């Protein structure tokens, strides 16, 4: 069971 | 306590059932105040789509509608946003074809139409956020598209792309590749912009590792000419103007990441060497260029992944996160104020302290977040916090001195993590619904279940209702997002053979009327000691709230404005920062000259602009509204001299 929505960037 | 009560009769006619497939759900929803989410089961070779349009009471099937082609949930249900109204799903098509099919709708998904694509995508595709119509999509073979149609007809804007992402008004920002592909081309790429769909192209930027955006800022990490070592460089106007931050390079083991931004500001982790599982929090200030190391040790992954760095949306200012002690030992840390001072989290006053703790009367409540959840804990969510439920904050704890490895219970906050209790024992599943009026709750357990909790005080008295006769293995709550509604869907399947389910709950008859002016009291955020003069002055202002009643039960409302007032408090030297070169010695003293400005902060005052490296020593802190006060009398300095008088320079 999976329900999707901000990741963080990585640089 | 739990004076609540013919509770039965209200909840049962309003609990509405709908039954799935045997035993990969994927949900999403579509667009604020509709009511309209989608589900996609795959079987794996089959798929099957279903839709409500009364926030999952009932659902209807559409496969039909999608020719009952089967979906790669790896890309999942893209969704527009705003009420676009837009989804697209990408079809799985037979090896070998020109490129690849998607179904696409632009109605709430009640006509989707099919579309055959001139390539076959590796990514989801991005929606612009300007317009709605507006994709694009990065290929299998690296190359760059552009629909302006919703994407109806596609064009090709550039061949060789590592990675692409959207901007204000229109603007793709991307990077590219030459003689090899991306993983050996890793530190020469080139940083590319379009103000116009690809019509217009500029090189901003050269040996570019990675780049990214936060809020206001560009930010893009760029490889040193005769070195391994890279540097994070700022624009804040798309590119055509650069300043190098003062932060430390790191190599190619370390990275950068951008924990958090906004408008005013941005927190910065930056890896500490030597493959260490954590580093540094540095916090900008408005340019985004001038750093301040605000916490030591903060714990963070390897490769990037997971961190337990959290802002606490339901008070501003608020900040929870961990960190590893030299002990190898791991505490939360809060900071209520943008990360300028940071402590431990209150003890609650119902709660004795764990095996963790020396002191069996004094200890602190640590969090359990996405660390916890990696490390295989027993902990079904993360902290939770809505911004329209003023004070309220629930997660999974431990009280002692480190986060414990026994079963948490649930701890709840009313007043942005200042103080705190214990909730509900042992751990549960929770949600907000209508801003604060009603906390529900779901227990995790390893047996089935047939119980939901609610609390309309805020988590301080819990009521017990059955809402199904054969129970269920529970999986997930589900609500609208904005935590506006009160429509909370719980889904699970039956006992082992077994099929999936979802039990939702209105809760209109329990707040059977809406809220008054009576219902809401005047509370003031942040407040430390009300005898002082300044009491919750937080980066220079107060704010007193309208906050419901614990005691009343009402509904606040779809259109429940959050009441506030500000009071702009007097400038202290406390709400400046120190400029580049200058510290505290002294806790609680005046911003001073360091005299030998060493690593990073000697290649800034070299490698730099006069612009930032010219100050008093002194800058206001980011979203630091005060008003009055304090003024930095001091004269300016121009940096770059007392660095380079040092350097015998060339004639
Ligand atoms: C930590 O969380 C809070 C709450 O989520 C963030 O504050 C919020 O920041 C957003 C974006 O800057 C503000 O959005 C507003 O949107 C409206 C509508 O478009 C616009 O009229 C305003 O000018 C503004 O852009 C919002 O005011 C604000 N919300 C609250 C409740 O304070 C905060 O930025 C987060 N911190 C970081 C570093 O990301
Ligand atoms: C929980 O779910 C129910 C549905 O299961 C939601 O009911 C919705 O209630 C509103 C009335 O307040 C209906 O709004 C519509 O508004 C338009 C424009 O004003 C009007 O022309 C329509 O006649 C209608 O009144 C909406 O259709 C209705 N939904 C259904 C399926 O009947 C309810 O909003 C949810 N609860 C919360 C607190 O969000
Ligand atoms: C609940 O719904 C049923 C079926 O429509 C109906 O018989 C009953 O009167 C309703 N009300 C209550 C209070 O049970
Ligand atoms: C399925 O796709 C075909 C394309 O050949 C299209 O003509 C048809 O309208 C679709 N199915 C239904 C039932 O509409």
């Amino acid at each position: 069971w999976d329900a999707p929505l901000a990741l963080r960037p990585i640089l | 306590c739990g004076r609540v009560r013919d509770f039965v009769a209200k909840l049962a006619n309003n609990t509405h059932q709908h039954v799935f497939d045997d035993l990969s759900v994927s949900l999403s929803w579509v667009g604020d105040s509709t009511g309209v989410i989608l589900v996609l089961t795959t079987f794996h070779g089959q798929s099957k789509l279903y839709r409500s349009e009364d926030y999952g009471k009932n659902f209807k099937d559409i496969t039909d509608l999608i020719n009952n082609t089967f979906i790669r949930t790896e890309f999942g249900m893209a969704i527009g946003p705003e009420n676009s109204g837009k989804v697209v799903l990408t079809a799985e098509v037979s090896g070998g074809s020109r490129g690849g099919r998607i179904f696409r709708s632009s109605d709430f998904a009640k006509n989707f139409v099919q579309t055959d694509l001139p390539f076959h995508p590796l990514t989801q595709m991005m929606y612009s956020p300007q317009n709605s119509d507006y994709l694009l999509a990065l290929s299998t073979e690296n190359g760059l598209w552009v629909s302006k149609n919703f994407g109806g007809k596609w064009e090709e804007i550039h061949k060789a792309v590592c990675l692409a992402k959207w901007g204000s008004d229109n603007t793709i920002f991307f990077t590219t590749y030459a003689n090899g592909s991306c993983k050996a081309d890793l530190g020469a790429l080139e940083l590319w912009r379009t103000s116009d769909l690809g019509k217009s192209f500029k090189t901003i930027g050269v040996k570019i590792y990675s780049f990214g955006l936060g809020g206001r800022f560009l930010f893009a990490s760029v490889m040193a000419d005769k070195d391994t070592t890279r540097r994070i460089h700022v624009s804040t106007d798309q590119g055509d103007t650069w300043s190098m931050a003062q932060l430390p390079s790191v190599g190619q083991e370390q990275f950068y990441s951008i924990l958090a931004a906004n408008d005013d500001m941005v927190f910065m982790h930056v890896d500490e060497p030597g493959d260490t599982g954590f580093g540094t929090i540095f916090t900008s200030d408005d340019r985004g260029i001038v750093y301040s190391k605000s916490l030591d040790r903060h714990l963070y992954t390897t490769t990037g992944g997971e961190t337990d760095f959290t802002n606490v949306t339901s008070l501003r200012g608020v900040y929870i996160t961990s960190v590893l002690s030299e002990d190898n030992s791991i505490q939360t840390m809060i900071t209520f104020d943008q990360g300028g001072r940071w402590t431990h989290l209150r003890k609650p006053e119902n709660s004795e302290c764990d095996a963790t703790a020396k002191n069996k009367n004094e200890c602190s409540l640590h969090i359990h977040a996405s660390y916890s959840i990696s490390q295989k804990l027993n902990v079904p969510m993360a902290p939770l916090s809505e911004p329209n439920a003023v004070g309220i904050v629930i997660a999974h704890g431990s009280v002692g001195d480190a986060i414990s490895v026994m079963v948490p219970d649930v701890y709840i906050s009313d007043d942005g993590g200042y103080s705190w209790t214990k909730m509900l024992e042992g751990p549960h599943y929770y949600t907000i619904l209508d801003s604060g009026g009603i906390i529900v709750a779901i227990e995790h357990s390893s047996r089935p279940i047939n119980v939901i909790k609610f609390s309309t005080d805020e988590g301080q008295c819990w009521q017990t209702y059955t809402f199904t006769r054969d129970p269920i293995y529970f999986t997930g709550l589900a609500s609208e997002p904005g935590a506006r509604s009160m429509n909370i869907s719980i889904w699970g399947f039956t006992e082992s053979t077994s099929q999936w389910v979802s039990y939702t709950i209105d809760f209109k008859d329990i707040l059977e009327r809406n809220c008054e002016e009576k219902d809401y009291t005047i509370w003031l955020a942040h407040s430390t000691d009300p005898e002082d003069y300044e009491d919750g002055c937080i980066l220079g202002y107060k704010e007193q709230f309208l906050r419901l009643r614990k005691s009343s039960v009402c509904q606040n409302g779809r259109d429940y404005v959050v009441t506030k007032q500000p009071s702009i408090c007097l400038c202290s030297l406390e709400d400046f920062l120190c400029d580049f070169g200058y510290y505290r010695p002294e806790n609680d003293s005046k911003c001073v000259e360091q005299p030998e400005l060493k690593g990073h902060d000697l290649e800034f005052c070299l490698y730099g602009r006069e612009e930032h490296l010219t100050t008093n020593g002194y800058r206001k802190i980011p979203g630091d509204k005060c008003q009055g006060g304090v003024n930095p009398v001091r004269e300016v300095k121009d940096l770059k001299k007392k660095c380079t008088s040092n350097f015998l320079s060339p004639e």
